């Protein structure tokens, strides 16, 4: 019934981004399967990237027998509480900066589609400004295929939308 | 007639944290931080720690008739340690410079027992000599890889060892630190001694420390015990007039640069196989993080005090 | 007078984003409150995990009486400033960063205000192209409160605003 | 008739720098780099510093008899550490291992002296042997907790020491280096002597190092001074033939494992309380960073070599 | 032919952001200056921050003669790997982070163009949806000069455009 | 009549990676991470290293005869280290404290040679004593620096050294281990010696470890070296009843804190400067990192494991 603007969809099972359409003929659900696995894609590889990338040297520590040397047990201890504080607090901020990241990119992305589709329809199509197009002509399947499909026709809908927005005008 | 433009929403339950919101629900999410281990000490790459069992390892490698056990492990990856293994030092005394020992041997590659010398070829000093403090069966016996010289009426006597190899060679040796005077010159012939360690030009020269002890397991007497590394195409001589328990086993070796290391742990050893180890069990390391040890063993995911990191990877789950 | 796009105002005091009106019965400053109060729990949670993050280990130092051991002192000495060289460098970058973001940020939320307003108005209204919207029709204070509530109805206003339109054309 | 989108804009002058600016104006920001202290030592989450003003550790320790005022501070969280504090070694000698009997008294708990033994059961001996190097009142003394035995004729002497308890022991002692034979046989009654710590099977051996040195304080022999741990459960047992300084008082401890430290500061100690202290004052440490001083010891934020740190809050300052 | 949406120009050579101009005189690139120097000098300076910020302790190292003393050996060589891994690991990501931003400065720079320009010729040209406008009256240099030195006036070219409005409806 | 907005595209190649992608193209970028020496040792902000071709260290400061050609380095930034040096103790025996000497020499400033005493002062005992082991000119010979004394008869000598500068002083001195008593009392007129350093309060006895080692050179006795470091304003008397090579000469120096190094490197020492260097050549460090070599001396970019990095600076280059 409503677009993003309002929250995300329950109902649109097959990917991440897309689409609701509303005619006589029916309704129904449709990822825009395109923009979806550009998305995926580039998630992957972000995600692949933070954990792939850590290749760790051959370590080993020592929990000694020792009130024996100490200047170096006291070092050893130092040396693991600074690498501790080290890890822990860049790779806590590095989780919460790269989710913030993922969330916008998301956000960016679904923006794109409406803008995408606002550009072909321009003035035969009201922009609810919820995230739906009131259209200003009849539109049949093809005709709502061809908008997902980015071969929305300008001109062959101008005049039956002209009419209809002179009528809104009286 | 409408076109909605809109994205999904989902039954998942994970969230996640961002640098602006708290607990955000995601439609799906990654753990980068393993959180558990397998509960047992396993083999590295395929080569499995050393299991000393009841011995020390100092008493392994002196020859302890009680450690008259285990294979000649060739090579390890690491040690389990045992911190009351009953079966150590069978003649009283002092081990000195355990630590590095532990360190030079913590992974080893290939590992071989080797005979420095023969006592039989010795002219004028008894050799063998045994007592009842190391036990062989009933029977008084001694150290395996160590050799007990007497006799030798305050005369010199005299010791090549070689290393030929282009690897390092183990040897361990010890100092009689007699009860008096009397006993001195009873065994040895004199009433002070000296042994001299020959690397070339470099020398040492060990004295006893004669006195008396408390009594420990009917001795008031102690050895004093020595290890050293001969590097390779290497030769030591050594002269001594008394006190000197001789080196005649040694161990070839080969230390790995990455070396090994000690691990204390209660579990027991594994025919399963790891790349990553801690006292309380293996780690699956393909995860860039873990919060189960500070103290690792191994190709490891970093430590981090944090009880889980979850990544968005899926959308804001808000229907 | 002007809109974000040529900076900030000056008068503007009980808030970071609003709105400036213009009509027959005066003018004034109103800010935007359910999106400055949103953006100042983001802020207020993005410094607090910067700082409250950073729960440090129980260290300690030596400055030793010591051309007694050496080696272990000139270890010392390199991890010191081992040490010092990744704070440092680390959280100089992160400051650089997280500020960038930051004013981002507000960048992003401003915009949003506009897109929203500009979304209700549709032709009913001119945009100025510099933060401002010219009305096609007359617009007393409920007409100017039901835009910043959001609740500002595009069809009772559309034929007054059509008119003004046909007459700019003559 | 308008309406305008528009933004905060303000009097406040902080600035900020970001990647792509320097120095860009902001209607508000924070510092997160800590960048002050107060001046004072303070005690540490409530615990107070060791404050052994004129005595050195070493001084106290051995019970020096200028040192015989502070109270039994029962613990301390780290140690102010003097660099010329007069009241140390009153009869000349050296003191053996220094640096880790200051790491190991560097944070302490519990902290009671404890008689070891008896030296008026001692039979065949003279005890409290006194000398005027270490003055009482005008009058000649000796340390406290050391006690001087002589006269013994070439004939052994023994104590056992206990650690009864599951806590530590500290033990200090000291061997008497005398100036030539002449003395050794006056005081002992022999040439030579020697001493033997057993730690049940471990034992060491301390001979005297016969000879002249520099006249110091009208003395040309010497005293060596050594401290030991003894182990909670444990016991050690000691024979001499001369030469020994006994261990009449020690000290039962606990060390905390985040251990204090050793502070060298001209500031003097205060009333205040911190978690975070350094050698210029203490911090308020819940900013994340400092640039006050690298040598702290505490809960500390981390030390960085910038001048601020401002997080921008606020929004582009363009009127 | 085309505008940003369908990718960049190899004609462009004087500048980083730009227009693309066609009329009845000719045809021709022109380089936007003022925003493209507004980013070079960003640019820059991120760059040099993080090149500049980079002023590292005097340091020294040791490949010792050594199976004498080997607690402390062990203990050096346990540091070089840690500080490896972690500045391995940080500035790999870092510059991938960085990377990511910078791309997006590019785009958001971009649009902002293509944003500038659409304000001040509202109705009186269509966009085609493809980072180019058809405008709905002759343009001559100077037309085209106002819009990219952004002193093009709506009201003035008004007329002309509606007339053109109606033939396309009919 | 056209308008469009549009953006730069190029002939350049390089391409770069981020989060979402691998490999873009770009119009321009920047490599952060220096991957080139230049193949040479060079002196380090216009101080140059310590060459000592031929010579050891050792060799140098104790004056060995074959060491006498290069000029008083006044100073140094840091050592090239050579590991088969013929040139080094001429007289066979130890060094005692090689490690900790090659620590305190790596970089040092104002370095000059000192005399600390006049043999030809002394009574009632020869001087300047010499061997074949180290030859002159065919001639036998001994170290410059030290000076062998002898024939005292079993009676005490002295010698005090002072350090009157506000830096410190470095010495060198040797213990003469001869081979049985009868070679004792030959030169020194005694079966047993002492020499004892005495540093105010503090001393230090040495006595001679008696007995005869492996021939080398056709020596069967030693020479044991040590070296010490005499603060400012200080004084050291020594008393010595044989078996002392004295000190004769000795060096004023001052460390700096961060203090150069030891590098071990086949290439030669050049005329070249530079503000970083490695065992492969040094490095233009105006960039933050480097992947040339993990061991580096100065001011240095960080090394990691990469094989580039390139910062994106232009546009996605997609025509
Ligand atoms: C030493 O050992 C290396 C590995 O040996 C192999 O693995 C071990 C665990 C044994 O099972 C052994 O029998 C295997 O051959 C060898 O690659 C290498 O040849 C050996 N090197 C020397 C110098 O002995
Ligand atoms: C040791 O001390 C712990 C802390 O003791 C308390 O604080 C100190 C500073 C004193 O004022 C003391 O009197 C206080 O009771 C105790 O919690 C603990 O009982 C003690 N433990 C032992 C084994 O003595
Ligand atoms: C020690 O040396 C410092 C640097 O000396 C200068 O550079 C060296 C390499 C020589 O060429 C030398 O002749 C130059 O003067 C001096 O700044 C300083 O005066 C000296 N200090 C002392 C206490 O001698």
């Amino acid at each position: 019934i409503a677009g993003f603007i309002e929250g995300g969809w329950q109902g649109m099972i097959d990917g991440w981004y897309g689409y609701h359409h509303e005619n006589q003929e029916g309704s129904g659900y449709a990822a825009d399967k395109e923009a979806t696995q550009k998305a995926v894609d580039g998630i992957t590889n972000k995600v692949n990237s933070i954990i792939d990338k850590m290749n760790s040297q051959f370590e080993s520590n020592i929990k000694e027998f020792n009130r024996l040397e100490l200047r170096i047990q006291h070092l050893s201890d130092r040396v693991d509480d600074a690498l501790l504080d080290i890890w822990s607090y860049n790779t806590e901020l590095l989780v919460l900066l790269e989710n913030e990241r993922t969330l916008d990119f998301h956000d960016a992305n679904v923006k794109n589609l409406f803008e995408k589709v606002k550009a072909q329809l321009k003035d035969n199509a009201i922009d609810e400004g919820n995230g739906c197009f009131l259209l200003l002509h009849k539109c049949n399947n093809s005709c709502m295929d061809d908008i997902k499909n980015g071969t929305y026709k300008y001109m062959d809908y101008r005049e039956e939308s002209h009419i209809e927005k002179q009528k809104i005008d009286s | 007639d409408r076109i909605c433009i809109g994205y999904q929403a989902n039954q998942n339950n994970q969230t996640v944290n961002t640098l602006l919101e708290q607990n955000v629900p995601v439609t799906g999410a990654q753990e980068i931080l393993e959180t558990n281990h397998n509960g047992k000490l396993c083999s590295l790459n395929g080569v499995p720690p050393l299991d000393l069992q009841s011995c020390t390892l100092a008493g392994w490698l002196l020859g302890n008739p009680n450690c008259d056990n285990l294979l000649e492990a060739e090579e390890w990856s690491y040690i389990k340690i045992n911190e009351n293994a009953p079966d150590d030092l069978c003649f009283p005394g002092n081990f000195e410079n355990l630590q590095d020992l532990l360190l030079e041997m913590s992974g080893v590659q290939n590992f071989t027992k080797v005979k420095l010398f023969n006592p039989q070829s010795m002219t004028g000093v008894t050799t063998n000599n045994v007592d009842q403090t190391c036990p062989f069966e009933g029977k008084p016996s001694f150290y395996r890889n160590l050799n007990w010289i007497q006799g030798n009426s305050g005369l010199p006597f005299n010791i090549e060892i070689k290393n030929p190899t282009s690897n390092p060679l183990l040897l361990l040796w010890g100092i009689h630190n007699t009860k008096d005077a009397a006993q001195q010159r009873n065994l040895y012939g004199n009433d002070y001694s000296y042994t001299i360690f020959n690397f070339g030009e470099k020398s040492e020269e060990f004295r006893p420390d004669i006195g008396q002890r408390d009594e420990i397991k009917a001795h008031q007497d102690r050895i004093d015990y020595y290890w050293g590394s001969l590097p390779a195409q290497s030769t030591l001589r050594i002269e001594s007039t008394g006190n000197l328990i001789a080196p005649e086993y040694g161990f070839y070796y080969k230390r790995k640069e990455g070396k090994g290391g000690l691990m204390k742990s209660k579990l027991p050893i594994s025919d399963c196989s790891t790349k990553c180890q801690t006292p309380l069990g293996a780690l699956n390391s393909t995860l860039p993080f873990q919060n189960v040890h500070q103290q690792t063993i191994g190709n490891c995911p970093k430590y981090v005090k944090a009880t889980s990191l979850m990544l968005a990877t899926g959308l804001r789950n808000n229907p």
